[PDB]
RNA sequence: UUGACCUCAAAUCAGGUAGGAGUACCCGCUGAACUUAAGCAUAUCAAUAAGCGGAGGAAAAGAAACCAACCGGGAUUGCCUUAGUAACGGCGAGUGAAGCGGCAAAAGCUCAAAUUUGAAAUCUGGUACCUUCGGUGCCCGAGUUGUAAUUUGGAGAGGG
RNA sequence: GUUCUUUGUAAAGUGCCUUCGAAGAGUCGAGUUGUUUGGGAAUGCAGCUCUAAGUGGGUGGUAAAUUCCAUCUAAAGCUAA
RNA sequence: UUGACAUUGUGAAGAGACAUAGUUUC
């Protein structure tokens, strides 16, 4: 009867995935974080809908 | 977590930081709240008069809901009706046609009266008043209808 | 064991408690199957829905008659006036209840209203065999939500006779709390030889 | 009835356009009915009075009603099963010994 | 009908022809053994109106009780213990005579099962019964939609679980603010209010 | 003399059933003390452990002798809440539910008491056959001290 | 889904008129004892003594008498989730 | 152990009241 799951306000948990998208453009960001991304185009990378 | 809690930090100290004389022991006081009126009154009085002993009457099966009454002061009142549709009354402070209020559709019991309405015309429907608070909507051209 | 200025509490472990806790580990378990189980259903029973018609109902006591709420079936009275017996009501997905009683014509009519829109939107598959497909709606609930009904309107002209409410409540509150001595200087004045 | 219209008060309450429901017969669950009045009366008739309802007769010839109830209400649960016993007998009494 | 007769009849249980009745009765029975078989009912009324019907299935079983209190067995009276807990004699135990009646007369027709039982006498030192049974393998019964319930496994013993009406008595089963404590049946009801529930994501 | 009936027996009588086990969970009985109160007897631990009887895949509960006091609700069960509240309590230590509201699931019913009385219309069993979880014929038997049809309070029955 | 027997001079539903409307007892209830319950002049359970009625009866969380009102229909029974 | 109530019924004489007919109680 250990506490195992947490509860985090449904509005800060958008405020860090809104804020974990932000960061995905970002290319520093995204280089320090491994991902090899120094010889692709643009951030953020779109791609055809066909995919 | 663990590893942020001053027990670690007591490791290797010989007491756990609980004192070499006085030990940290099972229950000295007594457990939970005993003695009370004895060797732990002068904290009851003081952080909790009033603790022991009764006042006033008992009643059996007391069903809150029997009482269930919220209040709305003035003070808001204007706050249910929607903003858009709160603009257009405030301007047109008239007879003729005046907002109507449902405060027992807001879910408020009685309407009481911190301050101040602005000069606008209101038909005010509630279960009960404070005597200033249909006062002072009378003193606007509103008037409180009583409504169950 | 009493100490510092800390409120006063009343944790009840002194049972042997650690014997009945009770960790809902299979929240997410429980739900699947929940959910399963409303699939297979809704398979089961063919096109019906998974629900009954509920029928509109005002609330029990002071505080929640200002709302209307799914009640439990239909009364005798209502399913009569909406043209169908309750044995057969009961065949058509009605939830019928012998219990409720009608003193009200606000939400008798209601429910009659509720019952003939019901009927019209349902279709009834005949006994023989065919059973010409039709698609389930699952609920019946969702297809004819119950709603809080109108009680005024959005702005009307203010009418005063001037008579305070407040005091009318005072007055009214009055009248009951001496309506009973009134009644006994009304006997005791009666017996006057 | 009819409610007031407003929350407080004697007729308190919301005004709404009434109905009165049909009768439920289950209301009507104490009702005589001619057979049982008839059965009843021809036991009675069979097997007659019983120990403490000859004492309560006898009590109302030689001390009143008042006393016949104090009696019976001891007898019976109460008070007003004793008022019910007590006409029951005074019943017995008129219908029989006398008219 | 005779039956509304017999019924009206035996109301009057201190009139002169039922106490006549009662008096003889009474001894004819406590000359018998305890637990006997009975040809009839001597209610015929009584034990129709609580299930019984007179074709091959059931039966009727006469069975004697001692009365009076539960004297507790401890030697000596000897409690060891707290004194709350020092009473011996003013005890009274939960169930009624008739579930005794009935456990002890289900025991001895293990092939039956119990389904109902009504009291017909008594003196001062027995409460004397007459329980009906059922026999749930007997074919007259497993035919026959209105008892052949009885012939489900669940119903083993009822008698012996509190599942008769005396036993739904004792149990306090029934509706209402008077029944709070045991209606969905008391130890059932005190786990519930003693179990603590913890969430996933904690209330 | 013979034939019943009531009630009671017997059989290696024809066919069946019960026991023991398991017992996490379920229905009852019975029933502590350590402990807490800084001592202790009421209280508390606890309507708990130990002991006893009885079930199932769930058990139990269940179609209101309910809740309410409202514009009333409407079988039962459980979750969230009501609420550490009403209340109990050397009113000390401690204890402590329910009604409404949201939700999960939903589902309703059976007798007794009634003259079939122009027809016991009902049923176990044996038997022969058959399309064998059964049916039909026939025969013993049950049953009128009442087996079916009919009706269950929401009604419902008899006449027209 | 198909296919064979038509179960029937069988069964059931609904509207008006009239007369009816059977509804569980050593139980309900009461006193006392004891146990239990948050249940407080007594929450349930049991023992013993008393013991009903039929416009009756139970409940309506402060005892009692009087008058009303509300609300169900006990002392028998089955039932999935 | 002692009392009351229940198991507990049938006569007869004698006391006891409606207040010197016999239902009732020792
Ligand atoms: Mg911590
Ligand atoms: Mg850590
Ligand atoms: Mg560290
Ligand atoms: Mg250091
Ligand atoms: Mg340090
Ligand atoms: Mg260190
Ligand atoms: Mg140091
Ligand atoms: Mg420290
Ligand atoms: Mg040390
Ligand atoms: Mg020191
Ligand atoms: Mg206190
Ligand atoms: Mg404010
Ligand atoms: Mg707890
Ligand atoms: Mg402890
Ligand atoms: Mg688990
Ligand atoms: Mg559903
Ligand atoms: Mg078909
Ligand atoms: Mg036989
Ligand atoms: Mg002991
Ligand atoms: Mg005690
Ligand atoms: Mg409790
Ligand atoms: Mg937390
Ligand atoms: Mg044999
Ligand atoms: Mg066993
Ligand atoms: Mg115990
Ligand atoms: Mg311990
Ligand atoms: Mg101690
Ligand atoms: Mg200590
Ligand atoms: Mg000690
Ligand atoms: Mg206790
Ligand atoms: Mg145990
Ligand atoms: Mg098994
Ligand atoms: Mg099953
Ligand atoms: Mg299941
Ligand atoms: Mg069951
Ligand atoms: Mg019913
Ligand atoms: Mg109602
Ligand atoms: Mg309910
Ligand atoms: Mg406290
Ligand atoms: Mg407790
Ligand atoms: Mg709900
Ligand atoms: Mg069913
Ligand atoms: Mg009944
Ligand atoms: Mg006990
Ligand atoms: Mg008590
Ligand atoms: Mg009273
Ligand atoms: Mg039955
Ligand atoms: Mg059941
Ligand atoms: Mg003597
Ligand atoms: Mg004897």
């Amino acid at each position: 009867w250990r506490k195992w799951n947490v509860k985090v306000n449904h509005n800060e948990k958008r405020y860090a995935t809104a804020s974990a998208i932000a960061a995905t453009a970002v290319a520093s960001l995204v280089l320090a974080r491994g991902h090899r991304v120094e010889k692709i185009p643009e951030i953020p990378l779109v791609v055809s809908t066909d995919l | 977590p663990s590893r942020f809690t001053k027990t670690r930090k007591h490791r290797g100290h010989v007491s756990a930081g609980k004192g070499r004389i006085g030990k940290h022991r099972k229950h000295p006081g007594g457990r939970g709240m005993a003695g009370g009126q004895h060797h732990h009154r002068i904290n009851m009085d003081k952080y909790h008069p009033g603790y022991f002993g009764k006042v006033g009457m008992r009643y059996f099966h007391k069903q809150q809901a029997h009482f269930w009454k919220p209040v709305l002061n003035l003070d808001k009142l204007w706050t249910l009706i929607p903003e858009d549709k709160r603009d257009q009354y405030l301007k047109s402070a008239s007879k003729e046609t005046a907002p109507v209020i449902d405060t027992l559709a807001a879910g408020y019991g009685k309407i009481l009266g911190k301050g101040r309405i602005p000069n606008v015309p209101v038909i005010v429907k509630a279960r009960f008043v404070s005597k200033l608070a249909e006062e002072k909507i009378r003193a606007a051209g509103g008037v409180v209808e009583l409504i169950a | 064991a009493i100490s510092k200025n800390l409120p006063i509490l009343k944790n009840h472990f002194r049972k042997h408690w650690q014997e009945r806790v009770k960790v809902h580990f299979d929240q997410a378990g429980k739900k699947v199957s929940r959910r399963n189980a409303r699939a297979t259903r809704a398979a089961k029973i063919a096109p019906r829905p998974l629900d009954l018609l509920r029928p509109v109902v005002r609330a029990p006591t002071v505080k929640y008659n200002r709302k209307v709420r799914a009640g439990r079936g239909f009364t005798l009275a209502e399913v009569k006036a909406a043209g169908l017996t309750a044995a057969y009501a009961r065949t058509i997905g009605i939830a019928v209840d012998h219990r409720r009683q009608n003193r009200n014509q606000e939400i008798f009519d209601a429910n009659v209203q509720r019952l003939k829109e019901y009927q019209s939107k349902i279709i009834v598959f005949p006994r023989n065999g065919k059973a010409p497909e039709a698609e389930q709606v699952l609920s019946a609930a969702a297809t004819f939500p119950i709603a809080q009904p109108a009680t005024d309107v959005e702005a009307r002209a203010v009418q005063d006779n001037g008579e305070s409410a407040f005091r009318t409540l005072r007055l009214a509150r009055s009248e009951k709390k001496f309506r009973g001595i009134r009644e006994k200087r009304a006997r005791e004045k009666a017996e006057a030889e | 009835t009819v409610k007031t219209g407003i929350a407080i008060g004697l007729n308190k309450g919301k005004k709404v356009t009434s109905m009165t429901p049909a009768p439920k017969i289950s209301y009507k669950k104490g009702a005589a009915s001619n057979r049982t009045k008839f059965v009843r009366s021809l036991v009675r008739e069979i097997a007659g009075l019983s120990p403490y309802e000859r004492r309560l007769i006898d009590l109302i010839r030689n001390s009143g009603e008042k006393r016949a109830r104090k009696v019976a209400k001891k007898r019976l649960g109460s008070f007003t099963r004793a008022k019910a016993k007590v006409e029951e007998m005074n019943n017995i009494i008129a219908a029989s010994r006398r008219h | 009908g005779a039956y509304k007769y017999l019924e009206e009849l035996q109301r009057k249980k201190q009139s002169d022809v039922l106490r006549f009745l009662q008096r003889v009765r009474v001894w004819e029975y406590r000359q018998k053994n305890v637990i006997h078989r009975a040809a009839r009912p001597t209610r015929p009324d009584k034990a129709r109106r609580l299930g019984y019907k007179a074709k091959q299935g059931f039966v009727i079983y006469r069975v004697r009780v001692r009365r009076g209190n539960r004297k507790r067995p401890v030697p000596k009276g000897a409690t060891y213990g707290k004194p709350t807990n020092q009473g011996v004699n003013e005890l009274k135990y939960q169930r009624s005579l008739r579930a005794t009646a009935e456990e002890r007369v289900g025991r001895r027709a293990a092939n039956l099962r119990v389904l109902n039982s009504y009291w017909v006498n008594q003196d001062s030192t027995y409460k004397y019964f007459e329980v009906i049974l059922v026999d749930p393998q007997h074919k007259a019964i497993r035919r026959d939609a209105r008892y052949n319930w009885i012939c489900d496994p669940v119903h083993k013993h009822r008698e012996a679980r509190g599942l008769t009406a005396t036993g739904k008595k004792s149990r306090g089963i029934n509706k209402g603010h008077k029944f709070n404590n045991t209606k969905a049946g008391r130890r059932k009801t005190w786990k519930r209010q003693n179990t603590l529930s913890l969430w996933r994501y904690r209330k």
